[PDB]
């Protein structure tokens, strides 16, 4: 796999120093690693293609040496040096185009296509320039078993699920208390919302919780929790649960009081925090439990003492909200960003030429369907084609 | 039964049997077997307090005020016990921990060596839980005197993190009073 | 047991009674046998099966008012307004539009008292005149005599349906001519949302609480006009529509009856 | 929250005061011949473990004034019914009656024309002077052995009898004629078990059935049997096995807090 | 060019003296007992900001009178109604006739059978004595508790009142028997909210409703109540706040230059 | 160029489109069968009205690829440019609109105002590089 | 992941499944149509019942391959983990559940826990493989 990101690498080097007029004395280095690599690359033929409309290709390899006998670069040693670049670049856009569409059950960390799996061959092995870029650094450092890591950007590991469970009920929904959440990308709004306004409620105190799982464990996540949510904070008329009848909500939102942030991992508490607002700092955790109370006002005043009536008849529900956001995250395994178009190469590429769904990428590339049944054999999968991707995003800008 | 053998204690299943454990450890307050402070002295204390303060109660109310506020005050009571450096709490509501005294690692429950050691054994009332404790550990640097008498509940101590005003610790006692209320 | 009737659920984002109760006078005015018949064709033709549809009659609010005896599941009510019965009309509706759970009273031997403000003493009977006085805790009478009945205070006087409330707390003595009336202590539970009711004539009398400080208006208690009262039922059957959207289906009384009786 | 929507249960495999009405005939009543007796039978009842003033007593002054509409203020009944060596069917019919739910809805006889859909589904009246009179009618609402605007050759069904169950062939209509002014018939449909009552027989023959169907004779365990000459001996009998008895009941399930929109009366 | 084709519109979120009538009761006239009362009160809507000459007044005998055939020829209009404790009916008819457009189509009595459609659909007859009585049918025009040839057993909705609205439930036709020498009925269907004029009332108890429909009572904003004992104050209140009342309406948007093939009457 | 490539259907969260130049969207608002005493009275059939419909979409797009030079607010080139051009107080030239009015130079996109924006902005990156 | 690999219909007897993760199973409980006096009487439509109806399946998997360490009742392996923990008294570590309880384990099975599990595993295969 790392022969694929040397060459890519040692491409655009040489694509970015060979320019005319530059002293020979600066790219002596890349001369040597690309004489080395013509030495390497001749004799070997390849393969690429074969499924759905992608074009099939032969390929040959027969090119000259890049000598040492000027002082400075002319336009010709440039021309000629560029012309059997492009030609490479075409390669190794054309084995990433054959390489990304297809998958496997069984070894999906191991290469596939017949060019990368003829390229693993060790008479290759001797074009290696660097592993500095962070998705190759991390697929080399993750095969000889070691921790690993990912600089994202909000980090979307948040499948889209609209739901909400209700606490009390009435059969015709004129007495509800209970809870409404939208998990949107990498934000978390959740609302607590009561009919009663605890005026029946035990100690004039109504409980809220919800817990959140997560998939993949993270780390080092600065969580903006901001109070007064906005999803649910506005009239709305929705079916029911068993979808046979609709319900109304008019709402109010109150001051939500006694905010209690857990962070767990494995079953146990990490990192807690009460009653604070704005930016707090999280190390590791993996299941997010919100927790809060809703307070009945002590005291009223004529709008408000008739806004909430004691007895039944009730036209203005109360409800309080919050909203958690993910504005920096690290995680030990890939994810879908926003900071690239990885996931986005993945997806174009599987559409435009149409190959029939395979046994373990859902249709269509749905990051929803993709990211609810988290599974290690997916995860490997998906880590390979989005090695694959970034090479791709490395050569055509 | 859930001990060693058969005594008058050991009479979300873990989470269901853990209360019923703490609803009748509850009953050793009365039973002169504690180190410390514990939650019944708070009791008297607010209601010695909103008894001096308030005015609209008659002599004929006061057994009624002390009769509902001997029963119903505090029903969120947590119990901690200490065995060879471990630590085992369990709570009322539902909640089960343990951990050790050194660093406060998470350490997985054993329902057998709790139900084995409370029924004989110092007990302390868990005004300092684990929750604040750990938060305490973390985001503030206290030594290791200070965690051991929070561990007992020494007077001193929390009274001088109370001096300081840590906001935790705040956080902490304000949620207790506010829930004693008929 | 429980379907999602408040316990946890996780959601997403012809044959039914149709009972009517008039008044005599309409049918005195109108004088004929045969509009029954009439008004059950129209019903088939709106799309509802004949002999689905049930008609009973009541000679007056006050005889209507004596253990109202509902014989449907959805039901419409008509009554007329008079210069002098609105406690009588409102309290009526009042009765027949909430949920209603009563504990007998022994009221000739105890004493009784109230425990909240939804918490309220309910008296029906062919001729009921109740007399209350106070009590204290030294078992005499606050403006009255424990033994003499003439000296209490009187709340209501030859009315066949009281509703009343007292101070809520404090334990109280009351007399009443039992042989010819009956007492039960009653507890508003909840919204009987399978009622409605219809006022001819008027201007919106009636109050569905006692708080004195809040009188909604629900959407079962509207208002029309009328010269007719075939205009009346013909505005009735052909709003049909809108009557069976207002009202729920599922509050379907357990039994026969008005209110249940010590459950 | 809301109830009526039944959320499916889960639970697991691994775990360990009200009041109580009574009614006697008045031949007991006289058999007895005393005053405080009462008193005495509350206090026997609270050394059983019930609470003083917590056990009622009511009267019927007979089988068949006991027919009309039998109503239950209790949340535990036992009915004492004499057993009588003619009015069987009034047996079967009050024991039916007060020992399942029945729902309800009202019936004319004048303008609609009433049929039956299901086998659960019965027609009662009830009244001071009941006379049922019914005729089947075909498609073409013909005549069938009896004429629409003719009356006098209605086949009876029941005469006079303060209680009264029948039930037609399902798939046909039936045209009723009845005195409003003396009874009241009510179409209703039979819910299931109502356990909020038990039926104690004295004397008999084993001879309640609990239904119109043939092939079944189910043998309650609600119904239970005693032998008596004096009434005093069947009250000791009955107090005595008071928890027996409790046990063998249960709470009215249509009237627990699960009351919302369950179909309740 | 040409209109009635609607045509999208867009705009943008970025930027920041007619003829005027008026109505009156007699009792009025007879309470105010002056001659140059109209001169005064011309002066005074000139100091409030209307050109003189340009307030017209009229008069109605009685709220019968008033009630046959009800014009208007303003573009603002506030009517005044006097509260009668009898005439409840009467004043709702007259409010929820002349507060919304009616379109309506000729109705015989003889030839045709009419209908109704759908709930937007009403019934008006206006004359000097107007008597209306109806008849459902059936498919087969047989009779239903009426015999087209008989029509002594036709049911009254409305005698002798000079406004009847009516309304018969849709799906059936109806016949009629009016007499068309002192009545007349037409067929009209409500378009919608007529907003060139007012009703403010004196007295009264929030009395009138402006439709049909029982589960909505909407009191809009152009229904004003106010209360009196001397009919000058209620002028002096009704001239003071103009500028309230002709921001309340608007113009009739009937009878804009929007005209053409847009349903005028 | 008016033909379909990427569509999706009741596909709420994220989904990603390969090539695309018009965005074209279409949601039917449906009065709900079934209703319940609050919406079946608010929802009147008659003509007052007292609240009205409405349902709603947001789209959001996150990332792109452009083959044209376009401004960002992840990046700091746009801000460099007005920096210099008002530093100095220059006359507003004969192609940018005036004072570097975003709205204002994007809605008359022209094709040599496309050359100028690649200019300056190549200029402004290979400044930022240095001024640290 | 929600999508269907194997699928069997009255397929009695042994079957094989590729690869799976979720096991879901349907059957239909159905009154007979023709009966018999037996059970055309213990059948009633009526309210009162002497007999319940019920039906059952047996699934009895019997071999395996996995891709991670799990433990099985074929070898002897947690055997000798629980035997030479208990030999000591060794105070219960911070990861495995108290006394190698297998359901407790299992529970919230981690991968941390499987990762600790492994390394026991294989040290204890490495001592079975001499103590004979």
């Amino acid at each position: 796999m790392d022969v694929l990101y040397s060459l890519s690498k040692t491409l655009k080097d040489a694509r970015d120093k060979i320019v005319e007029g530059t002293l020979y004395s600066n790219v002596s280095d890349l001369i040597q690693q690309f004489n080395q690599m013509i030495i390497t690359m001749n004799g070997n033929e390849f393969q690429t293609g074969g499924i759905g409309n992608l074009p099939i290709r032969n390929w040959n390899f027969n090119f000259g040496l890049l000598g040492t006998t000027l002082l400075n670069l002319d336009a010709n040693y440039v021309e000629t040096a560029r012309n059997t670049i492009d030609y490479f670049v075409d390669f190794v856009d054309n084995v990433c185009m054959d390489e990304m569409v297809r998958e496997s059950q069984r070894n999906g960390i191991a290469p596939q296509s017949d060019s990368l799996r003829k390229l693993s061959a060790i008479k290759f092995k001797r074009i290696n320039f660097d592993n500095s870029s962070e998705y190759i650094e991390n697929w080399n450092l993750q095969n000889r078993r070691q921790r690993t890591g990912f600089t994202f950007h909000k980090p979307n590991i948040f499948p889209y699920s609209a739901s909400f469970t209700l606490n009390r009920s009435q059969p015709a929904h004129d007495n509800l208390m209970g809870t409404m959440w939208l998990n949107a990308g990498s934000e978390i709004q959740v609302a607590g919302f009561d009919y009663s306004c605890a005026i029946n409620a035990p100690a004039n105190i109504q409980q809220f919780e919800h817990i959140v799982p997560l998939r993949r464990v993270l780390t080092t996540a600065t969580i903006t929790l901001l109070p007064d949510a906005e999803r649910f904070s506005f009239p709305r008329v929705i079916n029911s649960a068993d979808g046979a009848t609709t319900w109304f909500f008019n709402p109010v939102i109150l001051r939500p009081n006694n905010v209690e942030v857990e962070f767990l991992l494995n079953g146990q508490i990490i990192n807690t925090y009460q009653a604070r607002f704005g930016t707090i700092v999280a190390r590791n955790f993996d299941t997010i439990r919100l927790s809060f109370q809703l307070m009945r006002p002590p005291n009223m005043t004529p709008a408000v003492a008739v806004l909430f009536p004691n007895a039944q008849p009730f036209e203005h529900h109360a409800t309080v909200g919050l909203t958690l956001r993910i504005e920096s995250a690290v995680c030990e395994s890939v994810l879908a960003d926003a900071s690239e178009t990885l996931l986005a190469n993945v997806t174009s590429v599987r559409q435009e030429y149409a190959i029939p769904v395979g046994p373990v990428f859902p249709p269509g590339m749905n990051w929803t369907d993709l990211i609810t049944n988290y599974s290690p054999s997916r995860e490997d999968n998906l880590q390979r084609v989005f090695t694959v991707a970034s090479i791709r995003s490395m050569l055509i800008k | 039964s859930i001990g060693s053998s058969a005594s008058a204690w050991t009479d979300s299943s873990v989470s269901t049997q853990t209360s019923t454990i703490s609803r009748r450890l509850r009953l050793k307050e009365m039973a002169t077997q504690t180190e410390g402070m514990n939650f019944d002295d708070i009791s008297a204390a607010v209601l010695k307090t909103k008894i001096d303060k308030s005015t609209q109660i008659s002599p004929n109310t006061i057994p009624d005020i002390v009769t509902e506020a001997s029963e119903k005050f505090i029903p969120n009571r947590a119990y901690r016990v200490i065995n060879n450096d471990d630590v085992f709490e369990a709570g009322i509501d539902g909640k089960f921990f343990a951990y050790k005294v050194d660093t406060f690692e998470e350490i997985p429950f054993d329902v057998q060596k709790f139900a084995d050691l409370v029924t004989d054994s110092p007990v302390i009332s868990a005004i300092i839980d684990f929750k604040t404790l750990k938060n305490l550990n973390d985001n503030y640097g206290i030594s290791r005197q200070q965690a051991f008498n929070l561990l007992r509940s020494d007077p001193r101590v929390l009274r001088e993190f109370i001096n300081q005003d840590n906001p935790i610790i705040r956080n902490r006692i304000e949620q207790l009073i506010m829930q004693c209320r008929l | 047991q429980n379907y999602g009737i408040n316990l946890p659920i996780t959601g997403s984002m012809l044959t039914s009674t149709l009972c009517l109760y008039y008044p005599t006078e309409a049918a005195t005015e109108i004088n004929d046998n045969s509009w029954k018949d009439t008004l059950s064709q129209l019903f088939l033709t709106k799309g509802w099966p004949t002999g689905s549809v049930y008609f009973k009659e009541y000679t007056n609010i006050a005889s209507f008012s004596v253990d109202p005896q509902l014989y449907c599941d959805y039901n419409v009510v008509l009554m007329k307004y008079d210069a002098t019965l609105q406690l009588d009309m409102s309290e009526l509706a009042d009765l027949i539009l909430n949920e209603w759970l009563c504990n007998p009273m022994d009221i000739t031997l105890y004493y009784y008292q109230q425990t909240d403000e939804a918490n309220k003493w309910i008296s029906m009977g062919s001729s009921c005149t109740i007399k209350v006085c106070p009590l204290n805790t030294q078992t005499l009478g606050i403006g009255c005599l424990t033994t003499d009945a003439t000296t209490f205070e009187e709340v209501a006087t030859a009315e066949k349906l009281v509703i009343t409330d007292v101070v809520d707390g404090v334990n109280h003595k009351l007399d009443v001519t039992t042989a010819t009336c009956t007492i039960r202590n009653c507890k508003k539970l909840g919204p009987r949302e399978n009622v409605a009711v219809i006022q001819v004539g008027g201007s919106d009398i009636l109050d569905i609480t006692a708080d004195p400080t809040t009188a909604p208006q629900t959407e079962r208690m509207m208002r029309i006009n009328w010269k007719k009262w075939w205009q009346v039922f013909y505005t009735v059957v052909d709003y049909v529509d809108q009557i069976i959207q207002v009202m729920s289906k599922r509050s379907r009384s357990l039994n026969s009856a008005a209110f249940y009786y010590r459950v």
